[PDB]
């Protein structure tokens, strides 16, 4: 909380998206082998549509 | 023998050396490449549209 | 617009002042209810208005302890006519500065802005002092900051000691503490402040003092707003006696291990302070004669590098880190002394090195007449250079029409520093050590002497 | 059988809150006659009169300026030089500060003890301070010792001796002066900010110099510094108080006769080594310190730039809040309302520095390590808003505050004389009070947005931070928020 | 206006005793129905009130949430001792709203804002 | 909360000079210079067979 508002991404309507998809802390030395997991979630959305 | 992080807060030198293995720097006294950096990022935002 | 090395074309320029502007004289006016308006013009573009009240920390009965350190924090807040939001926005609209302070005998509220804004500056100052409502949600948020600063006062060990040379040493009113403790902050609320002010802020105790305002302007504004306060009899002034006393506090349990060091001090008394005028100017000369400092300060030719306590203490005893005299003059009594820090392994003889110096000036031949002339030149200039500010000037008209009922010209202050001789330095300093020794200490208290070990080295 | 409204403690504690609120309802209309919370712009011409400043240029190049006030009993007289730390060469980097401390110690006519005793017998003072571009030596005396005070300043600036017993005992005064200014943490932030914003330029160096330079400096260097820089076109004699102009001119015409004659001006030295701004950062993380301190800065204007007055009005809009202040939650500035309402800092301050070719504009703040995200959002939101959306009551209030703070500061004989001497070195003239007020109120809401678009909008910044600063955002977060992708 | 005053109108002096009847059976006052979650200004008016006045409000609200779980009313001895329409909140809430209308006409950020859900 | 061992320790420091003025229950600063090697050699010196 604070007494008045601030950045709108730190509001309850967008907290689960902020702390898990924007501000989430990641190791700084991840290579391109850590990229095939979001690529597999795009391949699942293509098959559904 | 002084600690290396202690001997750096006590000596604000104006000759700073960066790491130049991946990027070389424009020598001090050159304009900023901000306008070039915008026009490369437009011709790809053409494509995603 | 041109660059700033070239003048701007189309602006009117006022015609300048002559090279010799004749100074004005202070005009004092007493109203039928007992209030006194005092004014004086100046040659700057700015004004400085203040309001001074006779009340202070000696009018505090045990039901209202701490109730003047809090009135300094509740100063320019909500009134019957303005909220706290409208007071802050009105002062910033004209670019003013506002301030308050509290003493053991004097309260003072000040304002300063440009001379265009004199009718605005007056009616905000009178309304914020004459009509304060004390709302509980504003008082409670100021109490919580005083409670978090009594959490630590142990970082200023020269007002820790200067308050401890005052409780130990007096009995009645002058022993009431200025900055109060934790339990008297728990009996204070918005109705204690409300009737402490309705009793102690009366028309025979209020003085309005202006510097840079013409006297007929200050009466067109401030008279229709202050004339209807009632005429009441003043009270009887609170009394105390100078006893002796010792005080010591081995410091708070985290301050040492090559850490606290030592802070001690001595004191005396001399019966009148400002209504016996001749005697007080001798002691201000004796303060600049003794002088001294912390000596690792690096200024220049200047303050005290050729004083007695400088080239006869710190110039050959390197274990000292501070030694200086101090005077705290009030209205009848007074206090003169000497504050010292030294090391913990170098302490008890530092009481020795201290006391003799007070014994050396009690002798009739140890002081030069080339040392007396230096202390009388460095005293007349310190009065004259300090009076250049418009804020010190308005503060002088306030605290002199509260003590004498009139402002004394500064020619009478330079006249009576001339007369001091080599024997007035000896007689008044022999009337100084005829009174009991007040001692106080802090830090490593274990290694210091006791009261009668030191007090019988003087007379009694 | 309802209880009467005094019987229960909670019913009669509620009739006493309604009686406290009925005395906030009948305002007295005679206490509301002159004051208003809305800012207006007013005219100050009737009160702006002053004595005359008289400037006189001697044939060697020396300028003598005075403002006489013949009813006073004191005076201030001193020398202002156009030289400082910038005009050194990194093998002489601490020289202009060492020469300041070694100039009250020499003089074949009067030794260190005699000079110290002549000042105290009169009852006077004698000071000195150095900066990156300016030096000052001045004295406060009484009005009958002005010819003796001017006799000392001419002799210690021309005939000083620097002996080895005195030099080596000053090397341990300064090496212990370094150690105490390693613990103030506002002079340490602002010293790392200059070294990273103006790197590889002479403006990035410190004033005291490296600690290896101080134990090497010998008389040789002290004497070539005082023969290259302390010359007659780069010196101003300024006096204020109970002085007369024609009597001071004849004294300086026979006392200042022996100083050097090099024809190099300061502008030939700024132009062959200019100062260049670089966007960069320094971060010093410790985590054993309880509070964090940082500063973020844009490039600003020089002295003679016409946009300098608008960067002073803008600094009064960003404002200043401290935790001890009486304004509280009610201040004019909207950055001070964000910091004050939410309690996200200990103190906040906006700064604005001018130099001969460059400048610095920014904000300095002190805070607790779990507040650094909401504080950095509020700082960057309100600086960038000056390029988009400027209220008219914001600029009227910030013009009334800058007019008042520049004149309330000139109070006494020594603020007058440092106003004369410093302005002859930066503008070449003293600006009268009626022109300076005329340039301030020519800054309206449209002028604010145009200077904000030149200096703030989509520009590089420089940051220096210290303490528990692991939660302060990084450089790409700060650089992105110099524009608004929403309008 | 002129259609709500019960000592002039007849259909407002029967709307008045209908809410007075229904408040007495739970032992509530009309100001206990003001929620600090509905209006953020009601949250501020209750922080400026003495602790003994807010504590009696929290105890009237607990006694009434207990009577409606059990499906019963106050006994008619206690119902003759009840004062609905005796207020404690309306004057402090008008003051908080009057200070907010002044901070908006003159510029100035709001002192408390609603969280966006 | 025990003002009869607060006093009984204060009639002991004020009143003696040397060993008998050493405090039994100590303050905050001497708890910061104590570790496991101070206790270790205080015992190897003072816990001997004739005692
Ligand atoms: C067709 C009409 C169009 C609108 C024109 C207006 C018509 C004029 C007459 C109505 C205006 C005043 C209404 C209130 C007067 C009576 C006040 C009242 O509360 O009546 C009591 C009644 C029951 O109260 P209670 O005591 O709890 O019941 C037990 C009985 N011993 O409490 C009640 O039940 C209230 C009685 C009416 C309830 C329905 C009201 C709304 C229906 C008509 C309005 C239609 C909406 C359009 C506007
Ligand atoms: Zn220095």
């Amino acid at each position: 909380m604070r007494n008045q508002r601030f950045s709108l991404l730190k509001q309850p309507i967008s907290s689960t998206l902020n702390q898990h998809l924007i501000d989430y802390p990641t190791p700084s030395n991840l290579s391109y082998w850590w990229g095939f997991g979001s690529l597999a979630g795009i391949c699942l959305v293509i098959q559904i549509v | 023998e002084i600690p290396a992080t202690v001997a750096a807060v006590k000596n604000p030198s104006s000759k700073i050396v960066y790491d130049e293995h991946n990027h070389e720097r424009y020598p001090p006294g050159d304009p900023s490449k901000r306008a070039f950096a915008y026009f490369v990022l437009t011709g790809g935002r053409f494509v995603y549209a | 617009a041109p660059p700033l090395d070239f003048p701007l074309p189309g602006v009117t320029l006022p015609s300048p002042l002559p090279d010799h502007v004749a100074p004005g004289k202070t005009i004092v006016t007493t109203l039928p209810n007992g209030i006194k308006l005092a004014s004086e013009t100046s040659a700057g573009p700015a004004a400085s208005i203040g309001l001074y009240v006779d009340c202070g920390s000696i009018y505090e009965t045990p039901l209202t302890f701490g109730a003047t350190h809090l009135l300094e924090r509740m100063a320019f807040k909500s009134t019957r006519n303005r909220t706290h939001f409208r007071v802050v926005r009105e002062v910033e609209a004209i670019g003013g500065n506002v301030q308050a302070s509290a003493s053991r005998e004097q309260m003072g509220y000040t304002f300063d802005a440009l001379k265009t804004h004199v009718p605005e500056m007056v009616e905000l100052l009178v309304d914020c002092v004459r009509n304060p409502v004390f709302l509980d949600w504003e008082v409670n948020e100021q109490l919580l900051k005083v409670k978090a600063e009594v959490g630590e006062a142990s970082k200023n060990p020269q007002d820790l000691l200067l308050e401890a040379i005052h409780s130990a040493g007096y009995s009645g009113a002058l022993a009431n503490p200025l900055l109060a403790s934790e339990s008297a902050l728990n009996g204070l609320n918005g109705s204690i402040l409300e009737e402490f002010v309705a009793e102690n802020y009366t028309a025979p105790r209020i003085v309005l003092a202006a510097s840079g305002v013409e006297h007929e302007e200050l009466l067109s504004i401030a008279e229709p707003l202050l004339s209807d306060l009632p005429n009441v009899p003043r009270p009887e002034e609170p009394k105390s006696v100078y006893t002796g006393g010792d005080y010591r506090c081995h410091t708070e349990s985290g301050h040492i291990l090559n850490g606290q060091r030592t802070h001690f001090a001595l004191a005396f008394e001399l019966p009148g302070g400002w209504h016996k005028l001749k005697d007080a100017m001798v002691l201000t000369v004796l303060q600049m004669l003794l002088g001294g400092g912390g000596s690792f300060s690096a200024g220049g030719p200047g303050k005290g590098m050729y004083s007695r306590l400088y080239l006869r203490v710190l110039n050959e005893y390197p274990q000292f880190h501070s030694i200086s005299a101090f005077n705290n003059i009030y209205n009848n009594t007074g206090i003169f002394g000497i504050q010292v820090t030294t090391g913990s392994d170098f302490v008890s003889k530092a009481i020795d090195i201290t006391v003799n110096e007070l014994l050396a000036v009690a002798t009739s031949g140890q002081v030069d007449q080339v040392q007396l002339d230096r202390a009388k030149q460095a005293t007349k200039s310190a009065i004259l250079m300090n009076l250049e500010s418009r804020m010190v000037v308005s503060e002088d008209i306030g605290r002199q029409v509260l003590t004498y009922g009139e402002r004394k010209p500064v020619e009478d202050f330079l006249k009576a520093v001339d007369e001091v001789t080599l024997k007035d330095i000896a007689s008044i300093s022999q009337k100084l050590i005829s009174s009991p020794l007040t001692m106080a200490s802090y830090g490593d208290v274990i290694y210091v002497p006791n009261y009668e070990s030191v007090s019988s080295k003087f007379r009694s | 059988s309802p209880p009467p409204p005094n019987a229960m403690v909670y019913d009669r504690l509620a009739e006493a809150v309604k009686a406290k609120l009925r005395q906030l309802e009948n305002p007295d209309p005679r206490f509301l006659k002159y004051g208003s919370p809305r800012p207006t712009l007013t005219d100050h011409t009737r009160i702006l009169a002053a004595p005359e400043t008289r400037v006189t240029t001697l044939p060697n190049g020396l300028r003598v300026a005075t403002e006489s006030s013949l009813a006073a009993r004191t005076a201030t007289v001193g020398v202002w030089i156009d030289a400082g730390s910038r005009f050194e060469t990194e093998e002489s980097n601490g020289t202009a500060h060492f020469l300041e401390h070694m100039i009250f110690k020499g003089t074949e006519k009067r030794n260190a003890r005699e000079l110290e005793e002549e000042i105290e017998n009169m009852g006077g003072h004698l000071n000195a301070y150095t900066s990156r571009e300016q030096t000052t030596y001045y004295a406060k005396v009484a009005d009958k010792d002005v010819p003796k005070a001017l006799d000392i300043l001419a002799d210690i600036l021309q005939n000083s001796r620097f002996d080895e017993n005195r030099i080596s005992r000053e090397r341990d005064v300064i090496l212990r002066e370094m150690e105490e200014v390693e613990g103030q943490t506002e002079e340490v932030i602002f010293d790392h900010l200059h070294a990273t914003a103006f790197q590889y330029t002479p403006l990035g160096r410190t004033i005291l110099g490296p600690a290896q330079n101080i134990k090497t400096i010998t008389k040789d260097h002290l004497q070539n510094y005082i023969q290259t820089h302390y010359t007659a076109p780069r010196m101003v004699i300024a006096a204020s108080g109970a002085v007369k102009h024609e009597d001071i001119v004849e004294q300086v015409k026979k006392l200042f006769t022996k100083l050097s004659t090099d024809p190099t001006t300061a502008s030939q030295l700024v132009a062959k080594e200019p100062a260049i701004f670089t966007g960069s950062e320094v971060r010093m993380l410790d985590d054993e310190i309880p509070l964090a301190q940082f500063a973020v800065a844009f490039e600003g204007a020089s002295w003679k730039d016409p946009d300098s007055i608008a960067l002073m009005v803008m600094q009064a809009m960003l404002g200043s809040w401290n935790k001890t202040a009486g304004g509280g939650k009610h201040m004019g500035s909207e950055l001070a309302q964000r910091v004050g309402i939410n309690e996200v800092a200990e103190s906040m301050m906006a700064f604005n520095t001018n130099y001969k070719d460059t400048g610095l504009f920014g904000v300095y703040a002190v805070a607790k390590p779990d507040c650094l995200d909401d504080l950095s959002y509020a700082i960057m939101y309100e600086t960038t808003k000056l390029a988009y959306r400027v209220s008219d009551d914001d600029v009227t209030r910030a013009r009334n505050q800058l007019k008042s703070s520049l004149l309330l500061y000139i109070d006494g004989t020594s603020p007058v004389a440092e106003d004369i001497g410093r302005q002859l070195l930066t503008y070449g003239r003293r600006i009268p009070f009626a022109e300076l007020f005329a340039r301030i109120d020519a800054v309206d809401a449209s002028t604010i947005k145009r200077v904000a678009n030149r200096f703030i909008y989509d520009k590089d910044i420089a940051i220096a931070a210290m303490g528990p600063i692991q939660r302060l955002p990084d450089y790409n977060w700060f650089r992105r928020r110099t524009y608004w992708n929403r309008y | 206006q002129s259609f709500i005053d019960p000592k002039k109108n007849w259909f407002a002096a029967q709307h008045m005793k209908a809410i007075s009847k229904r408040l007495r059976r739970f032992g509530l006052r009309y100001d206990d129905l003001y929620d600090p979650y509905y209006d953020l200004d009601v949250k501020e008016a209750l922080n400026r009130l003495p602790k003994e006045v807010v504590d009696a409000r929290h105890q009237r609200l607990k006694r009434a949430m207990d009577l409606s779980m059990k499906h019963e009313y106050l006994p008619e001895d206690l119902q003759a001792m009840q004062t609905p329409f005796r207020g404690y909140l309306q004057e402090m809430l008008a003051l908080v709203k009057r200070e907010k209308a002044e901070r908006e006409s003159l510029g100035g950020l709001p002192l408390y804002q609603r969280t966006i859900p």
